[PDB]
RNA sequence: AAACUCCAGUUGACACAAAAUAGACUACGAAAGUGGCUUUAACAUAUCUGAACACACAAUAGCUAAGACCCAAACUGGGAUUAGAUACCCCACUAUGCUUAGCCCUAAACCUCAACAGUUAAAUCAACAAAACUGCUCGCCAGAACACUACGAGCCACAGCUUAAAACUCAAA
């Protein structure tokens, strides 16, 4: 069977297992990557938090933060602290922009959780707020 | 405006340098430039801005082999215009100089040492 | 230069001449048949075609010369090659059976591989960029490894410390400590590898 | 917001390689426009210089389209000589 | 008086030790005859006592000095225009007073004698302040002797004393 | 660094704000302007020209009354910075940007091309811009500066807008 690059559809009934559990039921690791901090929060399906890990919370400070080694880190102790509560499987939401959207996930990787599906949610409005003004530097 | 003809025809600085530092890796992250430079996988060491702002040097870290340095050089020099149109057209920096894709081999003497320290003879104690 | 630049250096090599046509390849051909062109310099008195001829004797010959007189560096070096020959000699007789296979008694075998044990593979250059003098190291080229093996056996053995100690004996005896690596010279390129192993910060000043 | 989520912008992982879904991610987002959008929204460009620069990009593209269809038309010719020496 | 010559452009970029005509960042008036006008302007000085804020290389100091004060307090932020200065009240045997600080924090009502107090209700107290600084810091130090003036204190502890 | 920790992440509810992609299109309108969806009204004139002032309009900014306030933001405070710092960076927050009823009447309000009708033959044609011209009408211009000024007059405008000089001076502009 060709390999489908699209996720399975919750109505459409799929073959497609993880562990016995299908798509809908996979915990959910979702990244914000900011341009100084990466803050990452696992929960189940059900939307019930198991783990959280931000570069501050993993003692990075001010610059040290927006950095790829301090998202890595922080994917690391999300993916420890998510495996003490028994998750294997994830699918990876990343919201942002920022330097540690891959090395989030290489973290994660890292630290023994198995990525099945990568979804992007940076915000894009269709025109609503107004941004600020550009740096005169 | 007549388009045809036309184409027919310090501590500041180093703030700069930073910026623009974060901001051709922001560029050099995506196939924002082209899909060709995004597959090469380009790292940056450093900024440079002449002193009178006349030239952006983005020093960018060699590998071993000489065909894919060659090859990189050409994308990079090929691509560096667009890129200088991205940074104005994102408002980044309201002006930015022409931008200079240079090698950059600082490391291979670190490189080539440790290598050497490695099989050498330090004798007693080391 | 009293030679012509079209003049080209002399092969002194004996064998080279005998290889048979069909082992020469296509560039070794044209090599060759290029060379009847051009002029040869007259080759210098020193190399010739003996089998007893070695390059590195005659170059530390030349490095123990003073004031051209080739006459006695060489007798100085034969001297030294025939103390160790006599010396690994006695120990060679007075040793029990089994130490017997681990005896060296060739000269030119010592020499070389004491020659070869003094060999440092990274140096420094003397650099002043910011007003202050610095070190750096760098990799030695072979020639300049060769090279400062030699110089610091010789300045070794030319030391005013050793009173009235002729030089074939001072030498023979450094090239026996140098053969087992022992003694000063090898103590100098321990000092320099290790005096520029606390400097591989400074290597990024090359 | 209103929306099903893991519909939109979402690639699967083949064979565990993710570097591999997160680089087809990266391309799908920026042939969508999606980047772009994302980065030059960060500012806000005035409407002048946003018009002055949709204008010259347009031109730009269609400068550069009819040159590389000048140099294609003339590299026919780009032959061995067949008169030499005449 | 046999003063020393007004220091050029030159010699002012290598006294800052800057080497360069675009890192100045600061604007003179080397023109004694704009100072003199200026001095004018600020009245009859003959044997008056001058506060002088942001000299710099003395146009407005040698100006001062050619009227015929009796002492010159002059207050500059920059030591390097110091050795110029001090050139200065060598010519001038003890016309000139130099001292070192900020105008914003340096406290004037101490620096004269006691007998030059006057009545507020009379002619304003012969002490006189003259001043060509960065227009950075004038509008600060307008406001500070705005308050002074309400308050009857600090550089007019004196009296009315004038600014130009 | 300040600031916040009634903070931050997921999830749900939730605008008097602004309208990704389409648009690599070049449309509508007298111009100014107009680019989210639906519906109702609706885009003058079967010769042409015809106004500083008549009659109706005029981006942005600005002013009266009321209202809304996410975000942005003149000013105003605070944080950080040389040796008189960064006006410039960071944070907070006004007038203002929005709606309703009135003013004000200015723009590089420019295609820097007055409206209609016609021609492509002539030497094409000072230059550059945007190939060169013809008929007809209205508007406007006759050295520079004084002067987008003064005075007079008009205006819901009150150091505002429109119209707009003279003297002295110069050989140029
Ligand atoms: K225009
Ligand atoms: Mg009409
Ligand atoms: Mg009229
Ligand atoms: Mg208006
Ligand atoms: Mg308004
Ligand atoms: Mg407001
Ligand atoms: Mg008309
Ligand atoms: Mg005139
Ligand atoms: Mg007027």
């Amino acid at each position: 069977t060709k390999f489908s690059i699209y996720p399975p559809i919750p109505g459409e009934e799929s073959s497609l297992r993880w562990a016995g559990k299908k798509f809908e039921e996979i915990p959910i690791a979702h990244i914000k990557a900011s341009h100084n901090n990466t803050q990452i929060q696992v929960v189940s399906a059900s939307n019930e938090p198991l783990a959280f890990a931000s570069c501050g919370t993993e003692g990075f400070r001010n610059a040290k933060k927006g950095t790829g080694i301090a998202a890595q880190t922080a994917g690391i102790a999300a993916a420890a602290r998510a495996k003490q509560k028994g998750v294997i499987h994830i699918r990876v939401v990343v919201k942002g922009l920022g330097p540690g959207r891959l090395s989030a996930m290489h973290g994660l990787i890292m630290g023994g959780l198995e990525v099945i599906s990568i979804t992007d949610n940076t915000p894009i409005p269709h025109n609503g707020c107004r941004p600020r003004k550009a740096r005169k530097l | 405006k007549n388009w045809l003809k036309k184409f027919a025809s310090h501590a500041r600085l180093r703030a700069l340098n930073g910026l623009l530092y974060k901001a051709l890796t922001d560029l050099l992250c995506t196939p924002e430039v082209s899909q060709e430079l995004y597959d090469l996988n380009v790292e940056l060491s450093k900024v440079s801005l002449t002193p009178d702002f006349s030239a952006c040097r983005a020093y960018w870290k060699t590998t071993l082999s000489a065909e894919q340095n060659a090859h990189m050089e050409a994308v990079l020099q090929r691509s560096a215009a667009h890129m200088r149109h991205l940074l104005m057209s994102q408002q980044t920096l309201r002006n930015v100089p022409p931008i200079v894709f240079v090698q950059d081999k600082g490391n291979a003497a670190l490189a080539e040492l440790d290598q050497l320290l490695a099989v050498a003879d330090f004798g007693p104690r080391d | 230069s009293r030679y012509s630049p079209e003049f080209k250096d002399p092969l002194i090599d004996k064998e080279y001449y005998r290889k048979p046509v069909e082992e020469l390849t296509e560039e070794e051909k044209y090599v060759r048949e290029l060379k009847k062109t051009q002029l040869i310099k007259a080759a210098p008195a020193g190399k010739t075609s003996s089998v007893f001829e070695d390059p590195v004797i005659s170059k530390f010959t030349n490095m123990m010369m003073i004031g051209g007189n080739k006459v006695l560096a060489r007798s100085l070096m034969i001297q030294t090659l025939e103390a160790v020959k006599r010396k690994q000699f006695e120990k060679y007789h007075a040793a029990s059976a089994e130490e017997q296979a681990t005896i060296e008694r060739n000269p030119y075998t010592i020499f070389h591989q004491a020659l070869k044990n003094c060999e440092p593979m990274i140096g420094l250059v003397p650099i002043l960029k910011g007003g202050r003098f610095y070190q750096v190291p760098v990799p030695l080229p072979d020639r300049r490894r060769r090279f400062l093996a030699m110089k610091w056996m010789i300045t070794e053995c030319r030391d005013k410390k050793h009173q009235r100690t002729l030089m074939p004996e001072k030498l023979s005896h450094k090239l026996l400590e140098a053969f087992h690596n022992q003694g000063p010279v090898i103590k100098r390129k321990h000092d320099l590898h290790k005096m520029a192993e606390a400097n591989r910060a400074l290597a990024h000043y090359r | 917001a209103k929306h099903l989520k893991f519909i939109a912008r979402t690639v699967m992982v083949q064979e565990g390689n993710v570097e591999s879904a997160y680089r087809t991610l990266n391309r799908i987002l920026t042939m969508d426009g999606l980047i772009e959008d994302i980065k030059h929204r960060r500012y806000y460009e005035k409407p002048c210089r946003r018009r002055q620069r949709e204008s010259y990009e347009r031109c730009r593209r269609i400068y550069n389209m009819e040159m590389a269809r000048k140099i294609n038309f003339l590299m026919r010719k780009n032959r061995a000589d067949p008169w030499q020496g005449c | 008086c046999r003063l020393p010559p007004l220091p050029t452009i030159r010699e002012i970029i290598k006294l800052l030790r800057l080497q360069a005509a675009k890192q100045l960042s600061q604007n003179f008036l080397l023109d004694l005859r704009l100072t003199d006008k200026i001095v004018r302007k600020a009245g009859n000085l003959t044997n008056a006592y001058v506060y002088e804020v942001g000299p710099g290389p003395g146009g407005i100091t040698r100006s001062i000095l050619n009227a015929d004060v009796a002492e010159l307090l002059v207050v500059e932020k920059d030591t390097r225009f110091i050795p110029g200065l001090q050139m200065l009240s060598d010519a001038a045997p003890g016309k000139l007073r130099i001292v070192h600080g900020d105008v914003l924090t340096f406290k004037v009502e101490k620096a004269f004698s006691e007998s030059l107090k006057r009545p507020w209700e009379d002619d304003p107290p012969n002490v006189h302040i003259i001043g060509n600084l960065p227009f950075s810091v004038s509008t600060p130090l307008i406001i500070k002797w705005l308050e002074n003036i309400s308050c009857r204190d600090g550089p007019f502890v004196y009296g009315r004393t004038q600014m130009t």
